[PDB]
């Protein structure tokens, strides 16, 4: 009923792949070894699923996956994580993504957690993009307590590639959010956008290190970071820009701290109080509205 | 003094507002009456925006001398929320962009209790407000009021918000700027609709052609109200004496 | 004829200070020990000078200076560096600046160098600002070959302080520009702006690390960085923002790489060719135009 | 065809300009004659800006079908600089800010050869241009054309640049927007001054009121010229048929 990879606890429940989309999977050394292969020319309009459920205490869900997209192929992967018990959970994903000439990969991961913060979500994604390839990535963790989020991504792009990486987070209690993304525009005319949106409350700790290297002529990039601070939350925003070509151009923009005064005052001129207005802004920021 | 105050919505008495070391408003005497489109004209640096922000209670626009009376109450200790709950609202010249707030939900914020009161009526008012500002309701209802919109789309959505709100006093800072206005008949269609509902508009503008469509016009020059009365009368004076 | 500190080679030539402005100076262990004291209430409208000339080969001009401004005082220091020979030169300044309650200090350093790049300009500035204090700093190196610029600044600000730090550079040949500035807004309502403007040509290497910490309620900050890349120049822009209060707000904007397309096309619509238009933009960027 | 081309400064023949997958201009037939103020009206998304950028040769505005002839020459292989050296210029709606370029030096860029050469005559032309756009020359000559200026100051300086340049063709994208215009008499004073000098203006606008002061008006709707000719007639058609 759809090319999906189901993982309940640290075991593979199902491994089904359709025509033109090879889905392999096995369990070795306590880790799950998956391999997704999108065949040359296959452009799938329906999204592939990857469900991860954890209800047992002290589970180490380690998954090593390799996603290969051949020339002119297309696929969208929708990862769903449901960790409601959250006592000793550890979801670790180590991925190697290889996007072929004029191929298109889109990844969307959504998390639904309970109110226990003993969860460690640790994705490491290495992405290699060939001439004309496209990579779209989205990580959303706005439901329940995050626990400790540790994202690491490194993308190497060739001629005419397009990269769009986004992160939406809602950190509460003693949540820790760590984001480290590097995009290297190593081919002519390769374009990138790294976007970060989020709200940090109570005693949360946010670190956002987002980087773009404009190493080739006509490579363009933009880093956009916005993070609301409420309570005793602490935020660190480190957006690095490296330029090694006189025909490359990268820009960045960030706003960190309290909500924009004009936004707040515009909503208060509608009759909303400061707390209702802030709540509207924060909900819109985290993708609730 | 106390003459004709019973038919006055807003009364600004000898208002002095300082922005840093400079005194921007140097004794503003202005009144807004019930059912009136009262326009304010003046050059750049005259204090038009400062005056609009001081009435609304925007932070950093605190009077040093004078008083602002709205609905018989001196609103000196009232915040933006408290002034808005009395029927006063402000439409900024560049309406703020908001991350993740849809048009359909944005237009419900501050909406009049006559329409908010019932779901079917609130949904109808949102369609007539968007249709009044020449926006296709079905093309915009699920769009975000974020950077993605054009300046004209976002400012038309802001005029639609003023319609849904239907305030006793609507302060409009440069309502015809940034909307890609076809003609003054587009803005007059909105102004008359609000006027027929019982609203008073405090239209702040630098464009004399726009102020000619108002009932009364007050010329503010260097933080003071120089001439006030007939639109063509004070309007022509403003073009000549500047 | 003016409170000035002249240093030709590694020796003090003159040490003169007026009423209410104590200027002390001595030579110890190969370094110059200066001490400037602005007396309580003294607001000088005329700028203090500090000339540094180097014409000899292998000169190590090391100056340790302490600048103290007492409550309600005001002073502007105009440091001038003339290094035309530039073989084996080393200008090192280590400064401790203490700005008292409602005091105001302004520093402007201009450099005029020759065409050989064996110069090391190394300023380290520790600044402590009391309630209501003001610090304005400007380093300009746009004449001749920079050589190696190594700026380090750390500013600690209390209640109602205002900080404005700027850097204008023009790097050519194998020039190295290193800028590391940290501003800690540790008092309520402390405000800061860190601005960097410059053009990098030939085989130059630029590293700009600019940081603002919004640690107190109502502290506001902005980092503005703009750097033109021409030839084989390499630029790294690392603008860090830390926020530890829910009533603090810091923003940052940066543009790195080739000249803005709209700016270039606007000048070309005036009849200027791409090279004349780029030259105009670069000259304006470095403060020549 | 070749009829009346000898009195034509600009001739756009069946122009098709694509911006991505969308065709913005779908066969534009427009002409600008000598000593004429020809206005272009149209709604948002009609292709007004695209057309102005395609004539000037802005990168990313390349025609797929059609030709642009200026001064009898097909400028298909000419760049922005080469088109500007033929006497064609563009004033953007939001004039670019520049780090460290003073107003006095900015107004010398592209200056007409009849002023540019003599120094005391070129410096007098700057004063006349800044005084025409209601800016005090001594208050602005040493100011930078950077972010520090207001949008109104920067756009008035851009209007003064068009005056110093005195082009054969001046394409003006929304000249009355963002300048804090007191009345159309302010912009007409500038338009008539350029017209008397021998300039042709290709005024791009969405405001029907601004187009009525032009000699000829062309209505662009969805990348095509629907009606053209008399300003009041085509203008009334625009307000009605939209």
């Amino acid at each position: 009923k759809g090319p999906r990879i189901i993982v309940k606890e640290s075991r593979i429940i199902d491994v089904q792949g359709d025509e033109g989309i090879i889905l392999e999977g096995k369990e070795e050394d306590g880790k799950i070894k998956a391999k997704i292969i999108v065949k040359k020319g296959y452009k799938f309009k329906y999204p592939i699923h990857m469900c991860f459920g954890i209800t047992e205490e002290n589970i180490s869900q380690i998954i090593d996956v390799e996603i290969i997209l051949e020339e002119d192929s297309s696929i969208s992967l929708m990862s769903h994580c449901s960790f409601p018990k959250g006592k000793g959970i550890k979801h670790i994903m180590n991925g190697i993504i290889k996007i072929g000439k004029n191929a298109k990969f889109s990844y969307n991961e959504f998390h639904y957690h309970g109110m226990d913060g003993d969860i460690l979500v640790k994705p490491t994604v290495k992405v290699e993009i060939d001439e004309g390839g496209i990579y779209i990535s989205n990580f959303t963790l706005t439901k329940g307590r995050i626990g400790t989020l540790d994202i690491e991504q490194e993308i190497i792009a060739k001629k005419d590639a397009i990269i769009d990486i986004t992160t939406r987070t809602y950190a509460i209690k003693e949540d820790v959010v760590k984001v480290n993304e590097v995009v290297k525009l190593n081919g002519e005319n390769a374009k990138c956008i790294i976007k970060s949106r989020g709200a940090a409350m109570d005693n949360s700790k946010i670190s956002l290190k987002l980087k773009i290297e404009g190493n080739a002529p006509y490579s363009k990039g933009h880093i956009d970071c916005a993070e609301i601070v409420k309570g005793n939350a602490e935020v660190e925003s480190i957006p690095i820009v490296v330029v090694r070509d006189d025909k490359a151009r990268i820009t960045h923009e960030a706003a960190i701290g309290s909500v924009d005064k004009k936004q707040l005052e515009t909503l208060m001129a509608k009759g909303l109080d400061e707390d209702e207005a802030t709540e509207i802004i924060v909900k819109g920021m985290i993708g609730d509205l | 003094g106390e003459f004709m105050v019973s038919i006055m919505l807003l009364k600004v008495e000898d208002l002095h507002v300082y922005r840093g070391n400079r005194e921007i408003l140097k004794g503003v005497n202005l009144t807004v009456e019930e059912n009136e489109i009262h326009a304010i004209i003046g050059p750049n640096g005259a204090g038009k925006s400062t005056l609009a922000y001081t009435i609304m209670g925007i932070s950093g626009y605190k009077p040093t001398k004078g008083r602002i009376i709205f609905k018989g109450v001196d609103i000196i200790d009232k915040n933006i929320t408290e002034r808005a709950r009395m029927g006063m609202t402000l439409a900024w010249q560049e309406p703020a962009r908001f991350e993740g707030i849809k048009v359909k939900n944005y237009l419900m914020l501050g909406m009049n209790e006559k329409y908010k009161k019932d779901k079917e009526i609130a949904e109808e008012k949102i369609r007539e407000a968007l249709k009044l500002v020449n926006l296709d309701p079905d093309k915009y209802l699920d769009r975000y009021v974020d950077e993605t919109l054009s300046g004209g789309e976002r400012k038309r959505i802001e005029l639609a918000s003023i319609i849904c709100m239907e305030p006793d006093l609507a302060i409009l800072d440069e309502p015809d700027s940034g909307i890609d206005i076809v003609s003054f008949d587009e803005i007059k269609r909105v102004f008359d609709y609000l006027k027929d509902k019982g609203c008073s508009l405090l239209v702040i503008t630098h464009r004399e052609e726009l102020a000619e469509h108002a009932d009364r016009v007050s010329l503010i020059c260097a933080g003071e109200v120089i001439k006030s009365g007939d639109p063509k009368e004070v309007g022509e004076f403003y073009k000549k004496e500047c």
